[PDB]
RNA sequence: AUCUGCGCAUGGCUCAUUACAUCAGACGUAAUCUGCCGCAAAAAUCUUGCGGUCCGCAAAAUUGGAUAACUUGGCGAAACGCCAAGCUAAUACAUGAACCAACCGGGUGUCUCCAGAGACGCCCAGCGAAUGAAUGACAAAACCAAUGCCUGCAGUAACACCCAGCAGUGUUGACUCAAUUCAUUCCGUGCGAAAGCCGGCCCGGCGUCUUUUGACGAACAACUGCCCUAUCAGCUGGUGAUGGCCGUGUAGUGGACUGCCAUGGCGUUGACGGGAGCGGGGGAUUAGGGUUCGAUUCCGGAGAGGGAGCCUGAGAAAUAGCUACCACUUCUACGGAGGGCAGCAGGCGCGCAAAUUGCCCAAU
RNA sequence: CAUGGGAUAACAAAGGAGCAGUUUUAAAGGUCUAUUGGAGAUUAUGGAGCUG
């Protein structure tokens, strides 16, 4: 059973340095995964700056003062990850956890209709006792009665204040999907052709919206729209857009000297 | 304790193995039951989990199933006939899975008579008997036992694992294979 | 007309001291339904393994009784498929394949005959000669050293 | 709590049982519309 | 202060063991256990009160016995040693909830009907578990019996009313699985609405059984790979070596193990035996090819003086847990009682060879 | 792990007597599912295949 996470053992994307401390706050079991999450003392501490360390981090916590999917979430261990929407009452900004194109998290800022929905992606169904058929979501939900057109590799919409499963995106050619691992995570694309590959990893092919195209596997996307432009979440500043490294290397000399 | 590793296992090489650990917990087996006629005794054992693993011994009864009937019957254990792995679990009358056993047969010729009414006439009223009873008929080496009073049966439970002795009663060429065996 | 006549012992698979019986499906039933009773006659359970795999004539039709058989029992194939050649088959419904590959080594820009061989269990359904060549599946372990079954044999 | 999950049991049961009646009722014309015509 | 609830299985040190082992990349667990945490589930149980001797009328169920701390008397040279009595708690232990309060099903005896249908009565019908059976799909007319609508057959889900669509449709690459139906019965080794606690002015925070699954893990299996040695060429198999059949044991698979049968399996593509010693990420040098080092911060494995064996727990074969022996070893009032720095400071040895018996939780 | 390119090589098998006639047409004999309102039980005709 271990209990500590080292700070070079700790994943990438939390950025935290390795001069400062030993060890990084091992998130708990819970609804994400431990490689695939952002605990809220990270969030309350490091991403945003309410807390100056982890005693100023727990005064915030502990009171009951962020709220991960409508609930107070009281443990700087919570394994807070993809889709989820943290609110805080107070200082009255609500923020969803996305991944950006360079495959980092990302705090989406939202409104207040935008911050009531999540999006979800169905990992395994199975019948329940009764005969009452549930959906095993990559957030930890169990939904009990679902659409009955609820494949696995699927999208539901939630709406976590009243935890109704209000829409239904299945998994098709047409759909688009956002990429949450691999080396092309944080990147959106229509979705071209599916591989199957029985006994093995399904291999699905994208499309990005200037043309590029590239793969990955079928268990790293997401989908969340119908279409490129009708998409159910929103999504941060570059949009699934990966820009060359050379352009972008450019354009950050030109802002720099252009601001003096 | 008892282990269940291949560290003392010879490779197929025929070398031995080195053995550089210390015996672990989660490699355990622990001693069999011997689970033998008498009057229920059990002992239960903590495993893994927490969950218990109920200890047979001395079991004398268990529910026996007539799988052509699709129905079971508490019944009474009277003795042990045959078993595939020695003769000398017969004479110890010792109780694992697959023995042979015979039952009491007194609830099965019971049933026998109030489900398709043949005995080996008080409800005039219902005769759904004549509903079924005619495309049914019944192997006569099983008629033949259940009226002598005990029915060779084989044990479908594993009594040192669960505690019951619970079991089928032989039938078809699975009878015929096992008298012979014995007579 | 009480007496229903049941079937007689097939002693030609009947060898073992214990009754052989598949604990999938019930050999005695009366009128057993035709989710399980094969073309001619007997009650019998096949299954269809996974990966595009055609189940033989036998195991479908066939008189055997096998557990640890891919296609007639509860052993699932999973994980790895590979290939290799039969090289004995002296014992008892398991043969040794072998499996020969060339490994380069990086210093001498030259390959390497080496090879491994691997205990498989071979079902009834199949009578592999030494040189053929059999697709193997992964399953659980079933002896010692067995961890694969055979799926197909491509003769010769 | 258990009378509002059977309440969500017998809706579920009409999503399901609704569907199915759908489809008989799409079939029976489609056939009878066609045995009108032959 | 003590009961109670979690924790002490992590962290930290060290690198002695160790070559079909460990370990790396990659897979498997459909062969399995899994506390904390996340989202869920939940209709079993003839209990109380009052009156009468088993019944009646009632209903916010106002349940029961014991231990600590403590007091008293203490034993003992002591001991992170102990005894007896007297008190008293619970979210400890034990007991236990009728009706409100459903649907659905099986087996079965009287009663109104017709030439089989209904009403009533009784036994049984909860989650989990065992065994057995059934599902867990599929890929032109003629005549007789029962039965369906028509006034001979147009057209048709299924079903004798209560509900005229209240599942004819689980998932996988694949299941003997998920789940459902009925047959039998679980005897403590399961299932309270904690018989629980706060707070606001009915409602809101918690806390807990069971059941179930995601998550953090555990355990096993092995695809490819690996220093030198032939002055090591045969290794294994009675007492398991390779396989097969029933079992057993396990958390589970399995020669892991009992019985029985077969005669196999490994090797000059270097088995077997011997020597060196944790394995990677990585370091040093390098035009290219390379040659070396890796006790050491991260990951994994192993150990706690050697060697066992256990208890408890979700997880230990735990060692700032227990039991024993061996080798050392400390206190004794000789009766006895203890030790385990490869934790951090230090100490003595050993060596060519490595620091402070320091301050603090301010940060991680 | 997936996929396409087919030069060079490789594994395997063969050792060449050790060898692998297609359609139209009507005829004979003989073999073990779908409809007729359903379901059950009998029942001849026929489709397509069998061989001389
Ligand atoms: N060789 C390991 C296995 O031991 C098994 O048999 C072993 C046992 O019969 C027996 O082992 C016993 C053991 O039962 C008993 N419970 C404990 C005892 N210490 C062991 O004894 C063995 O170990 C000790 C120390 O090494 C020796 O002194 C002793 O001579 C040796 N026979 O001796 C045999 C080993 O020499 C099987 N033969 C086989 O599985 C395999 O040989
Ligand atoms: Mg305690
Ligand atoms: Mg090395
Ligand atoms: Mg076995
Ligand atoms: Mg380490
Ligand atoms: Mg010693
Ligand atoms: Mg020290």
């Amino acid at each position: 059973a271990k209990k500590h996470l080292k700070r070079l053992y700790a994943p990438k994307d939390w950025m935290l340095s390795k001069l400062t401390g030993v060890f990084a706050p091992r998130p708990r079991p819970g609804p994400h995964k431990l490689r695939e999450c952002l605990p809220l003392l990270v969030i309350i501490r490091n991403r945003l700056k309410y807390a100056l360390n982890a005693r100023e981090g727990e005064m915030i916590l502990r009171q009951g003062l962020v709220h991960v999917d409508n609930h107070p979430r009281r443990d700087g261990k919570y394994p807070a990850g993809f889709m989820d929407v943290v609110e805080i009452p107070k200082t009255g900004d609500r923020f969803r956890l996305m991944y950006d194109v360079k495959g980092r998290f990302a705090l989406v800022s939202l409104s207040e209709a935008e911050a009531q929905i999540k999006l979800m992606k169905v990992v395994n169904l199975y019948t329940a006792t009764g005969r009452v058929p549930v959906a095993v979501t990559h957030d930890g939900h169990r939904i009990r009665y679902p659409d009955p057109h609820t494949s696995i590799g699927d999208t539901i919409v939630y709406n976590v204040k009243e935890k109704k499963c209000v829409d239904l995106i299945k998994n098709r050619q047409g759909k688009a999907v956002i990429v949450t691992g691999g080396a092309n995570r944080g990147r959106i694309g229509e979705i071209v052709k599916v591989e199957c590959h029985p006994g093995a990893f399904n291999i699905a092919h994208l499309k990005d919206a200037s043309g590029a195209e590239f793969a990955t596997r079928a268990a790293n996307i997401f989908v969340i729209g119908k279409d490129l432009n009708h998409l159910q979440v929103t999504v941060p500043k570059q949009q699934g857009l990966r820009m060359n490294v050379i352009q972008e290397r450019e354009e950050r000399l030109i802002a720099a000297e252009a601001r003096k | 304790g008892i282990v269940r590793s291949r560290l003392h296992k010879r490779k197929i090489t025929g070398g031995k193995t080195k053995i550089h650990r210390k015996r672990m917990k989660a490699e355990l087996g622990r001693l069999p039951a011997n689970t033998r006629l008498g009057a229920r005794r059990v002992s239960p054992v903590r495993a893994r989990g927490g969950n218990f693993k109920i200890r047979a011994l001395r079991l004398d009864t268990g529910n026996f199933a007539w799988a052509s009937e699709a129905i079971a019957h508490r019944v009474r254990l009277l003795d042990v006939v045959y078993n595939a792995t020695s003769n000398e679990l017969v004479r110890t009358k010792t109780l694992v899975k697959n023995c042979i056993v015979a039952v009491d047969a007194a609830p099965f010729k019971r049933w026998y008579a109030k489900h398709y009414g043949i005995d080996l006439a008080s409800p005039k009223l219902q005769r759904e008997w004549i509903r079924r009873r005619r495309n049914h008929r019944v192997e006569k080496a099983i008629a033949d036992q259940l009226r002598e009073g005990r029915v060779l049966a084989r044990i479908t439970s594993r009594p040192g694992q669960s505690g019951r002795a619970d079991g089928i009663l032989l039938e078809g060429a699975e009878l015929q294979f096992y008298l012979k065996r014995l007579e | 007309p009480q007496y229903y006549h049941a079937h007689q012992v097939d002693a030609t698979i009947q060898h073992q001291k214990a009754y052989q019986r598949q604990t999938a499906v019930n050999e005695n039933m009366h009128r057993s339904s035709r989710k399980h009773v094969n073309k001619s006659g007997h009650i019998r359970y096949a299954k269809k393994i996974g990966l595009g795999f055609k189940t033989p004539a036998k195991a479908l039709n066939g008189k055997y009784i096998d557990r640890k058989c891919p296609f007639t029992s509860n052993v699932v194939i999973r994980g790895r498929i590979l290939r290799g050649i039969v090289h004995s088959t002296k014992m008892h419904r398991t043969i040794v394949i072998r499996r020969n590959y060339l490994h380069f080594i990086k210093k001498y820009q030259r390959y390497q005959k080496r090879h491994k061989s691997l205990a498989v269990h071979c079902s009834p359904a199949f009578d592999p000669k030494q040189g053929d060549e059999v697709v193997v599946g992964q399953c659980r372990p079933l002896s010692k050293t067995i961890r694969y079954n055979v799926l197909e044999v491509v003769s010769k | 709590k258990v009378r509002a999950s059977a309440a969500e049991r017998r809706e579920y049961l009409r999503l399901i049982a609704s569907n199915r009646r759908a489809l008989r009722q799409r079939d029976h014309s489609k056939k009878h519309t066609q045995k009108v015509h032959a």
